[PDB]
């Protein structure tokens, strides 16, 4: 089955990334914008540079440089567990238990978690 | 190249000067890669995926800077006490460089750019006599190597150019 | 009398597109418009230099042993963009 609303229609439009220079919030104002849907940018205000490493053995050699832990199973984030994922209110309200896959991204007064 | 790790590899091994040490040629020119990680998901956001040939290594020859003093003098109609805001705007913006104030290049908010200065010489020909003292090779970033008579004096030129910024050149 | 005179770029080496971009100084970012490109000739370029001189005196004028002096020193600038790289 098909939920009825697209998780984009349960985020508010003062919440989607921006989309003019007027209605840039404090990260893009401070780390700066790129408009995604046409014209726009702005260069932040926050540079990081000058990064080095004070200690100099640091890296873990497991034991012999061909060794290699491997490592669990990283999997893709899969948001059609709307349980995980989607929340009762704009406000950020986990879903209520025990009600069925249906209710998932039901209403638009639905929210994103 | 079209493969990161596959026919780009012997290429950067080439051009880096060490066709048989990749280890050592990823010290001079290293390709990165970057993801944008979508705010709700995590993971990466659809499509947004790059990857950036960065020279970490190459070494970089002395920048050269021309200050045509005689075409100034000209501006200023001739005068020469009218040279000391328009140096003492030099001198502060070389300040600045070697503070790590001003980088260079692409993607200077975005981990590239920010450059060590190890040394500016100024050598200057023909100079008029109150301007003689730049004749210098400098390593403070600050300026201290330029002599504090002179340093102050341009201070005081500059100082009393701020407190009326006229157009220097206004005869 | 100034000739006309070819230029010969080196080997192989073609004539190079430099892009050139204006930011905007509010912004930090490319300003609109301000988007161009400059074909310049590789360095190392070769030419002619093409001079005839007619004198009407003896002797040759020492202004233009000069200008000659300065050319053999480096300190003359040719074309465009001369603030910015070239010539």
């Amino acid at each position: 089955g098909l939920y009825e609303i697209a998780p984009v229609d349960l985020l508010d439009e003062t919440l989607k990334p921006a989309t003019d220079k007027k209605q840039l919030s404090p990260a893009d104002r401070v780390f700066g914008w790129v408009n995604q849907r046409g014209n726009g940018c702005y260069k932040g205000q926050l540079r990081i540079h000058s990064v080095t490493c004070q200690h100099d053995d640091a890296i873990d050699d497991f034991g012999n440089q061909n060794f290699s832990v491997p490592l669990a199973i990283l999997g893709q984030p899969k948001p059609e567990q709307a349980r995980f994922y989607c929340a009762d209110d704009r406000k950020g309200i986990p879903l209520e238990d025990g009600y069925d896959r249906d209710d998932g991204y039901s209403d638009s007064e639905q929210g994103l978690r | 190249a079209t493969e990161m790790t596959g026919n780009l590899q012997p290429a950067l091994k080439q051009a880096t000067g060490y066709p048989n040490n990749i280890s050592q040629a990823y010290k001079v020119l290293q390709p990165a890669m970057h993801v944008a990680v979508d705010r709700w998901t995590g993971g990466a956001a659809e499509g947004m995926l790059y990857s950036v040939l960065e020279p970490i290594g190459v070494t970089w020859e002395p920048i050269q800077v021309h200050l045509d003093i005689a075409r100034l003098k000209n501006y200023y109609h001739g005068k020469e006490e009218k040279l000391k805001p328009a140096i003492a705007l030099l001198l502060l913006v070389l300040r600045d460089l070697a503070n790590k104030k001003i980088p260079v290049g692409y993607g200077t908010n975005r981990g590239m750019g920010t450059i060590t200065v190890s040394q500016i010489t100024l050598n200057g020909k023909a100079l008029p006599t109150e301007l003689e003292p730049l004749n210098k090779t400098m390593t403070c970033p600050n300026l201290t190597d330029l002599d504090e008579a002179f340093r102050q004096d341009l201070s005081t030129a500059w100082k009393e150019w701020i407190a009326d910024p006229i157009d220097l050149c206004q005869q | 009398i100034v000739d006309d005179a070819v230029i010969h770029i080196p080997n192989n080496a073609d004539v190079e597109i430099r892009e050139g971009v204006g930011i905007d100084r509010h912004f930090g970012t490319a300003a609109n418009g301000f988007k161009y490109s400059r074909a310049v000739i590789p360095k190392g370029s070769k030419f002619k230099l093409p001079l005839t001189f007619d004198s009407q005196d003896d002797g040759l004028p020492n202004a233009l042993i000069q200008l000659l002096c300065a050319l053999e020193a480096g300190d003359i600038r040719l074309g465009a963009a001369k603030t910015r790289g070239l010539g």
